Order: C-alpha cells, then structure tokens, then sequence
C-alpha cells in the first residue's frame, strides 16, 4: 500500500495511479472506499484553470459516476455528488468565457454575436441546472439586442421581437435578478419596434 | 470480363452547378476507352473532383453513384446520381492539448465561427494562423469533423500538440502581465504565463571589453479586443575610453483590409543616444548625439510553417524617416563632430523572400524547396555635407558578428570573410543581395528540424549613393546545414567560395566559413 | 565585368542588354507581339492587360556563359555569369495592370592588357581596362480602351557610371611614376517608352495579336569628366588632375513592330522587327584639348541597330497525366547588326539561335524557364575579333492568389 503517502505529499498524480491500479487488478484491492474515494479527489486536485485543456476533469467525471454505482451504499456518495457539481460548473465556465469572447470581438470580420447566443444556448442545454444559468441568459438577452442593431433592414423587427421573448424570459425564469436594470433599458429600446 | 467503349455520360440530382461544367470537370466525351478511376478519381479523389466541388462548399451531406446501363457489345452507357443535402452551419467547435496556452488565445484568431456556414478555405486559413502563431507545432495538426445529419450541423475538434520556446538570454513567449499584476486564483510558483504576450531579455557580463544591457516586450492583441499590437524595448552598453548607447522605441502595428487580410502596416517611433569621448572607430570622437526616428512598414506575409516553409512569400517596404533639420525647419577632422548633435537622413529598404516546392508536396511531406533571396537599401540624404555618422549599413560575413555593435546595421553577404566588402572609411551607405537556395530537410520534428542546402548568392555595398548599381555585384556559392535545438535558436554551417575580387584585391575571396547563431 | 568581355564595350554604351524575360529569351527575343498571361513582358507595355484577375506575378533571372574570343591566330576563352531582370507585376481593375521592376539597359567590361620591350633595353606594359554600365528602373501601367486593344507607357529613372582607363608601366624599374587617364560619365535622367497591342479572333480557336513599340529621341543631363592619375602606386595614391567637360549625350528615336499567331491555346510563332535610329543622334564635347577631343569623337559614334527575330512555344496535350505534357517547349533564332563604328566603317554582324523550357511547378502556377543560348559575333574587317559565345539562363516567375477577399 503506497497512494496514501503520496496523497499526503500531494503529489497526485502517483497516489492517482498506485490507488486506481489496485482497484482496477481487484474490484477493491484491499483498501475499498478509502481508496476510490482518495483516487477521486486526487484526480480532481489536478483540475486545471478554466480556460486550459480540462482533459482530466471529464475523467474525474466519469469516475465519479462510476463510483457511485460501484459503492452507492457509501457516505461518499455526497463527497462525489457535490465534487462532479463542481466540476460540472468549471465546464460551463470554460464555454461562458468561450461566449464572453465572441461578445467582446463582436460585429469584427465575421458576426460573432449569432455565434455568442447560439455558445450560451450550448451551455444552458448541454448542463441545465448550473449556477451560471444567470450569466448565461443575461448574455442571450445582450447578445440578441447587439444583433437586432446591426441587422439588414429587411431583417430587424425578428430580432427585436426575439429580444423581447428573452427579456420576458429571462423575466420567468427570474422574477428578480441583480441584472434587471440593463435589460430594462434593452426591452425600452426594442419594445419601440 | 469487362466492357470499353464509353458511349454516352448522362446526370440527375444536380441543382447547384451546370451540368456542361460538370461535364468539363469530369473530363469525358462520347467514344472514349471506358474504365473506372476515370471516373472515380475524377469523382471522389482529386481536388478539382464533383463530390470535393461539393464538400469543400459545405455542403457534406452529399454521396454519389456511377450507374451503368446499356452494357451491350462494346459499349455502357453512365449516368451519375448524387444526393444534394442542407448546407452545413457549425454547431461547436472543440480545441485541445492546450497545456499552457488559454483557449482565449486561440480562439481568437480562427477564422470559422459557430452559426456561420462551414468552407474549405476559411477551415484552410485557420490552419495556417495556427501554424504561424508558433505556440503549437506546425507538423501533425488535422482537424477532427464531425457532422451531424439530424439537425445538419458540423462541430470541428481540433486537437493540437503543444512545444515551449524558451532559450545571456530568455525568451519567454507566452509571458502574461495581467497575471503578473494580479494572479489569477494560484500563481503557484510559476511565471505568469497566459496570453500569448512575450517578453525578452539580453546583455553580456564581460565587462572587462564588452557589457550590454537589453529587454522588449510584444502584446500582438493590445486590449484584448482587435488584432493591433503594441512593442517597446530598451538597450544600453558600454565597451572599452569608452562608448556609450543606450535607447528605446515604441511600435503599433495593424491588419490591413485593402489589398487583401493579408498585409499588416506597421508604425514605429524611436530614441536613441550616443556617448563618447577619445573614440576612434566611428568618424565622431568627442561628443553626444541623438536622433529621433518615426518609421512606416508595410509587410505581407503568407507562408506556411515558420521553421521550414514550403509555400507563400514574404514581402517587406520599409522607410524610416528623422526630421530634416538642414531646411527651414532648423535652417543654421575638420568640424565633423560639429553639426551632428542631432544626426539626419532617410534610409529606406525592400525586402522580399519567396518559396516554391519543386516536388508537388503534401505527399511526402518531406518534400524538396527551392528558395529565392532579394533585398535592397538606400539610407539618404538631405544635405550633402551632413551625412549621417550613425546608422550606416555594413556587408560581407556572418552578419551576426555585428551585434558586437548597435550603431550600425550589418547584413550578411555569403563567402565573404567578415565585414570585408565596408571597411573603415568605406562606411555602406546603399546596398543589394540577391540569391537562389535549395533546400532539402532530414528531419522535421517537435523537437528539433534539420535541413540542408545549396546555394547561388550575389552582394556589393557602396560608400556614395549615387553609385549604386544592382548589376555589379560580388558573386558567390556554395553549401550549408542548419539545426533547431529544443531550447535554442538556431546553429548552422555554411561553406562558401567567394569568385570575385573586392577593391582589386583576392585576399578575401576563396574559400570560406560561416557559423550562423540564433537566427538570420 | 559582371556581364561582359567582349573589347567591343570600349565603344559606345557598351553593349545593349535585351530585357528579354524567360519565355522571349528561348523565343529568339518576340517580345512586340506576346501577350503570354502566365508570365512578365516589359518590353511592350500594352501586354501587362493578360494577367489573371486575383494574382501577382514576381519574376527574376540568371544569366550563365562562355565566350570564346579569337583574332589574329590568337585563341582564347573567358566565362562569367550575370542577373539581368527583376519585377512586380498586378492587376487594379478589369481594364488595367500596373507594373514595377529593375532591368539594365547596357554593360561594359574589358580588360586587355600588353607587354613590350623596346630596342634599348627598357620593357614596359601598358593596361586597357572598363567597368560600368548604364540601368533603368521602371514604372508602367496598361489600359483596354476597346475590347480588342490596348495601350501602355513605361516611365523610367535612368542612371549608370561607365568608366574608361589607359596606363603604361614599367615593370623592374627601381622608382617611377606610371601614367593612367580615367574617363568617366556618370548619368542620371528619365526615359518613356510607348506601345500598343491588338488582338484579333481568327476561325474561332485562333488568334493573332499585332503589336508595336517606339520611345523618342532624348538628351541626357550628365557629368563627362577627364581625369588624368599621375605617379600612383601599390602604396600612394598619385595625384589627380580632373577636367570637367560639357559633353552632351543621347538616346535615339526607336521604334518595333511584330505578330504572334496562337492555336487552340497548344501553339504560338511570330516574329519582331526593330531599328534604332542611331546614326541621327549629335553626340559631341566641347574643349581646348585636342586629343579628349578626338577620343570622345572616336569612342562615341554609332550605326542604325537593327533585329530581326522569330520564335516559337508548343505545349502539348495539358491535361494529360504525364509531366512531359505539361513542359512548355520553346524555339527561336534572330539576326542582329549592332551599332558598333570602328574606323569609317561599320564593326560586327551577329548570329543567335535559342531554345528552352518552361517547367511548371505542380500544384501551384509558378512557372522555371531554363533556357540556352548560341550566339556568334563575326567582325566585318580583317583586324577585329570574332565571338562565339555559349549561354544558359535561369528565371523564376512567381505567381500567388494575392488579392483575394470573402
């Protein structure tokens, strides 16, 4: 038995892998929950900043989830449910600065703005119950005004009308939010049209 | 048991291009031999074929058949069918092997969009930005598509292999000041690193004949925002009585949208001064000068790999100007430190390189290149008698022996001792090189890249500017190797044999060696 | 001595360089007729209208060969190699191209020496030697006034240093001041030059183009000067008594006419005509001195030049699979009566015949054009030299989508 010294030297990825090889040649090697459970944080303590490779924290995903079906009697259960929420809301931020950028370059060669609230809409759809759900729908409603400005004037009151919808949406999804005061201002501008 | 007579060709599905075009590119008429690659690599091999002609306009929701009829006596008749899908918009785009680099960086400079419609060419482009940018290696990149059929969309994943550049000196290329400023969550004991910014220091230590002090920054997104730059550097250095420079400079540099997204502008504003008492090896020997220098350079650049290029060009017209003080402006050895407080003149150049593969390339990518050479210098005057001391261009060597000095610009002529074409007095105030290069590499890898060559060059300078003269030139050629180290620059050998005699005298023709460092 | 040999550059200009780019130079120099759109052409400047909407074109060349010079029973040889054009070539609107670019116009070299001993014992050596040459960097544009035709201009900057020396030495003598005078001219003035083409659509498949060239009669600003060196040596430079002479220069009024027949965009022949008017031009200096008098009179004085060219190009079956399909194949031969007077009466008479390739780049339309040359110079009086010289030549035609936009 080693992983637990290099645990505790925080070298993880060697505790890592002296855990995981024994519970992978013997369903619980000789060390059971303890083991899973310090290979599960171990990996996670790797996670990298939001906006590098995330190769690992999809891995960590995995695990856990398979941990819970492997040991669901366990009280690390919790450990693992609230540790796969964080990391699920690391994967959302990665895609909300993705969405952030396009904002930011804007009507730049390209459009850029379609491209931001079709990003977000990703992110609301392919994780539904984040934190970053506020964020998220505040940056569609900017977004959506952003390109009703610059649109073909063939092709503007579908925009704003679609601005409109994600206000009142935005609105049900959220009867008060510390963002109300910039859609207000957006809904003033487009409700004219 | 086949047939071969081709007798008719026939088409149905088409809608988006003309059937007579189709058939000019399929290349067929009636009373032809029959076969089948004909056809097929014709149809779903070759870059001019129908199913690229459709896949590469983003339409890959296609498939196509040869249907074979009337297959009587000699002859079968042949009708194409294809499918016409739902021209594809891109859904997701996923990029990874990003250790050290935030997806902010490169996102950044694709040229494909999520929402907008997938193209071979905006696909091809973002490739080569990728390439060129350097934080990645140039080799064994491929995109990884993946469409979509229910919804027709197509999300790209672009999986990429990472390579530091780092190298007395430092060459940090991927240094961040924001997170110097302020770190982020964890600076961790590592260096800031992010952005894709870089910084660089340089000096030496002797100081018993030579000292020098040195350090640039580059921001190539200045305000994270839009593609313009922002550059500032500073040197000093002292060497044995003594010499004394030291300056610094500021730059802005801008994509063009005219031409074509190719050409980059750029503009740049310098100070420099010059510190000396009891010198001898420049024509100024007691005094202190300076010189304000603002200069405009228009460049275009369209290669591939930066290390090892086997397409494109890259053009470069620069000119550099300081105020005319001999006019009205400024209006009023024998007084030669006088009058050069301040130093004037205009030097202008024009620099060109180009690549061709002689080999058609992407297969074997090994491949075999043949290089071409071409720049030319004016530094002018606007009064006669007050020629600039300072800035002064010198020819014939390594080229790099001359960063033993930072007054002067010193440029590399091939099999021609050192500095032997602008001794002193003979100060290089107009020059021109030419030459071909053949190149064959050993080795391209993450690591290290090795490539071999042989070469034709043609160089000559000249002290008075009204005597350039492009046609007569100092002639040379010869052969050479050149290495790319994991954590250094380049090193490289190169042989030359120089033809031609200089100034009547063949001392310094012949045989000769060259031991080029870092980079030209 | 970069270009040239050849002890006829100690009259005149030199000797006139043909800016003849890589197809013209295989094609014999029928250069008034072409509007091949793959490649560079600025000797006729309503051609650049060919070029290919989105491209720009970058071209230069090298120039390799091997002179064998014989006279009087005496045989000898001399080799040299030489650059020889360099330009840009782009398009601005449907109806016009712009161009910009470096040529030479003419080339001097010559040394040819002598040693001697005189009947009372005194041995001496005397020493002819030339350097220098006259350039010309040019920009020219090209307009489509009707759909068949077109016309263009070339302005050019016009310089070059053409230097001129004698001495007499006297090798073994313990102390002495050798004699050598150094004639030179320097030049710097501007140069037009005006042409035109048409083209005409024979029996649906053909074409035959007509084109004509002229550029006027000129007269060059200048700084002539007759220096005479005096007592220099291994280690002093001698004194130098300079003289500033107010000499006047020239260019002739020249004028060219040539055809091009093209089928099926496989095949092209035609043939140039041009004559410069030499003979009409009042070259002449003005001094005290008798003998820079005569020298200038002797040493610059000319005849009408006058060529004759034909040439030809086939490319075979181009969409074939096969590299030796795609090789354009290239002929020519010409005929030329340069502008030497040497005595009363007219020098040399020159022979060439020409032939080459146009090897193209695979997946790419850059465009090598090695290319070879015979040329022989036979002088028309019993005491002048004959020529035959061997030539090779090299040149790039770069071609890249430049001015593309989504």
């Amino acid at each position: 038995m080693l992983g637990m010294s290099y645990y505790n030297q925080k070298d993880y990825q060697t505790a890592a892998q002296t855990f995981i090889t024994y519970f992978n040649t013997y369903p619980r090697g000789t060390f059971t929950e303890l083991a899973r459970f310090h290979a599960g944080k171990s990996l996670f303590l790797d996670t990298p900043e939001p906006r590098l490779d995330q190769s690992s924290t999809y891995q960590a995903i995995q695990q856990l989830q398979m941990f819970m079906e492997y040991f669901p009697n366990s009280t690390k259960k919790q450990e693992a449910q609230d540790m796969i929420f964080a990391l699920q809301d690391k994967l959302v931020l990665k895609e909300l600065y993705s969405a952030k950028l396009y904002y930011n370059l804007g009507n730049y060669l390209g459009n850029n703005y379609e491209s931001c609230v079709i990003t977000a809409q990703n992110a609301l759809k392919d994780y539904p119950y984040t934190d970053y759900r506020e964020e998220l729908s505040i940056l569609i409603l900017r977004a959506r005004h952003e390109m009703a400005i610059y649109s073909v004037e063939d092709k503007k009151m579908d925009r704003y009308r679609e601005t409109i919808d994600e206000y009142y949406a935005f609105k049900n999804e959220f009867p008060e939010s510390k963002y109300l005061k910039e859609a207000e201002k957006i809904f003033n501008e487009s409700q004219k049209v | 048991g086949q047939k071969y007579y081709l007798r008719n060709v026939t088409w149905v599905g088409n809608t988006l291009y003309p059937s007579e075009q189709l058939n000019f590119l399929l290349r067929m008429k009636k009373g032809d031999v029959y076969n089948q690659k004909l056809l097929g690599e014709r149809t779903s091999t070759d870059d001019d074929a129908i199913g690229n002609l459709y896949y590469n306009n983003g339409y890959l929701f296609y498939n196509l058949d040869p249907v074979e009829v009337n297959i009587v006596g000699d002859s079968i008749d042949l009708e194409m069918r294809i499918y016409e899908g739902r021209q594809a918009t891109i859904n997701k785009i996923n990029i990874s092997g990003n250790d050290r680099l935030y997806e902010n960086v490169v996102r950044r400079e694709l040229r494909i969009r999520p929402g907008q419609l997938f193209s071979k060419d905006d696909l091809m482009r973002s490739l080569r930005e990728i390439q060129q940018m350097g934080h990645f290696d140039p080799e064994k990149l491929q995109p990884d598509i993946q469409p979509d059929p229910v919804n027709g969309t197509v999300d790209i994943g672009l999986p990429l292999t990472s390579k530091a550049n780092d190298q007395l000196s430092l060459k940090f290329t991927n240094f961040s000041v924001a997170n110097l400023l302020r770190p982020g969550e964890n600076y961790r004991g590592i260096l800031p690193q992010g952005d894709g910014q870089t910084l660089t220091i340089s000096g030496q230590t002797n100081a018993k004949y030579y000292q020098s002090y040195s350090i640039s920054f580059f921001d190539p997104w200045f305000g994270g925002k839009r593609p313009n730059s922002l550059s500032v550097s500073a040197f000093f250095s002292v060497q044995t009585k003594s010499i004394k420079m030291w300056g610094l400079s500021l730059g802005w540099g801008k994509r063009l949208k005219w031409p074509d997204d190719y050409f980059t502008l750029s503009a740049e504003l310098a100070y420099q001064r010059y510190n000396l008492k009891d010198w001898q090896y420049f024509p100024v020997t007691n005094g202190k000068c300076n010189d304000l220098s603002l200069s405009l350079t228009l460049a275009r650049n369209s290669i591939d790999n930066p290390i090892f290029p086997r397409t494109g060009s890259d053009f470069s017209l620069s000119v550099q100007l300081t105020p005319p003080y001999s006019l009205f402006d400024g209006k009023d050895q024998d007084n030669m430190n006088k009058l050069h407080r301040w130093v004037e003149y205009h030097k202008w150049k024009f620099k060109a390189k180009t690549y061709t593969p002689l080999m058609d390339y992407i297969a074997h990518p090994k491949c075999l290149v043949l290089m071409t050479r071409t720049e030319f210098g004016l530094l002018g005057h606007y009064n006669k008698y007050k020629k600039s001391p300072f800035g002064t261009f010198d020819v014939g060597g390594d080229g790099m022996t001359g960063y033993s000095s930072y007054a002067t610009e010193s440029i590399a002529l091939r099999g021609y001792e050192n500095s032997s074409l602008t001794p002193y007095g003979k100060e290089g105030y107009a020059y021109a090189r030419l030459g071909i290069e053949l190149r064959y590499p050993l080795m391209l890898e993450t690591s290290t890249n090795i490539y071999v060559l042989g070469f034709l060059e043609a160089g000559n300078a000249w002290h008075d500017i009204s005597k350039f003269n492009p046609f007569d030139l100092k002639r040379s050629a010869g052969i050479g190797v050149r290495i790319f180290l994991p954590m250094i620059g380049m090193m490289g050998i190169d042989w030359g044999y120089g033809f031609d005699k200089i100034n009547g005298s063949k001392e310094y023709g012949g045989s000769q060696f060259h031991f080029i460092l870092g980079q030209e | 001595q970069n270009n040239t040999n050849s002890p006829y550059t100690r009259y005149g200009y030199g000797d006139l360089s043909d800016q003849s780019f890589g197809n013209s130079k295989a094609m014999g120099g029928i250069a008034f007729g072409l509007r091949d759109g793959a490649q560079i052409n600025p000797t006729n400047p309503a051609s650049y209208t060919a070029i290919d909407s989105l491209t720009f074109l970058f071209e230069g060349g090298v120039s390799l060969q091997n002179m064998n010079i014989s006279g009087g029973g005496l045989k000898l040889n001399a080799k040299n190699a030489s650059f020889d054009y360099l330009a840009m070539q782009f398009r601005l609107a449907p109806w016009m191209a712009m161009s910009v670019g470096l040529l030479p116009y003419s080339n001097v070299g010559y040394t040819v020496s002598d040693s001697q001993t005189t009947d009372n014992g005194l041995a001496y050596s005397r020493s002819f030697t030339g350097d220098g040459g006259l350039h010309q960097m040019y920009v020219g544009a090209g307009v489509k006034v009707l759909k068949n035709l077109s016309v263009g201009v070339n302005a050019s900057y016009f310089w070059g240093d053409i230097t001129r020396t004698r001495g007499m030495f006297y090798p073994g003598t313990s102390s002495y001041d050798s004699y050598q005078r150094k004639m030179v001219t320097s030049i710097s003035d501007y140069k037009l030059d005006f042409g035109a083409q048409y083209t005409q659509a024979l029996n649906k498949k053909s074409s035959l183009t007509i084109g004509a060239v002229y550029s006027p009669k000129h007269k060059l600003n200048n700084d002539y000067t007759s220096i005479v060196i005096m007592g220099a040596s291994s280690s002093s430079y001698g004194t130098e008594y300079k003289d500033v002479l107010d000499a006047t220069f020239e260019l002739p009024n020249t004028f060219g006419v040539g055809f091009t027949y093209n089928y099926d965009k496989r095949l092209t022949v035609g043939a140039d005509y041009s004559l410069q008017q030499w003979s009409k031009t009042n070259f002449g200096v003005v001094t005290s001195d008798e003998n820079v008098r005569q020298d200038f009179n002797e040493t610059f004085t000319y005849c009408d030049r006058t060529k004759i060219s034909v040439g030809a190009e086939y490319i075979p079956n181009l969409i074939g699979r096969s590299y030796f399909a795609h090789i354009k194949y290239r002929l020519g031969a010409y005929y030329t009566t340069p502008y030497y007077k040497i005595d009363g009466k007219k020098a040399s008479r020159e022979y060439g015949v020409t032939a080459g390739f146009g090897l193209p780049v695979p997946r790419s339309r850059s465009i090598l054009s090695i290319s070879g040359q015979f040329v022989r110079v036979k002088g028309l009086e019993t005491n002048m030299v004959n020529e035959n010289i061997f030539r090779v030549s090299i040149g790039l035609t770069f071609n890249e989508r430049w001015f593309f936009k989504r």
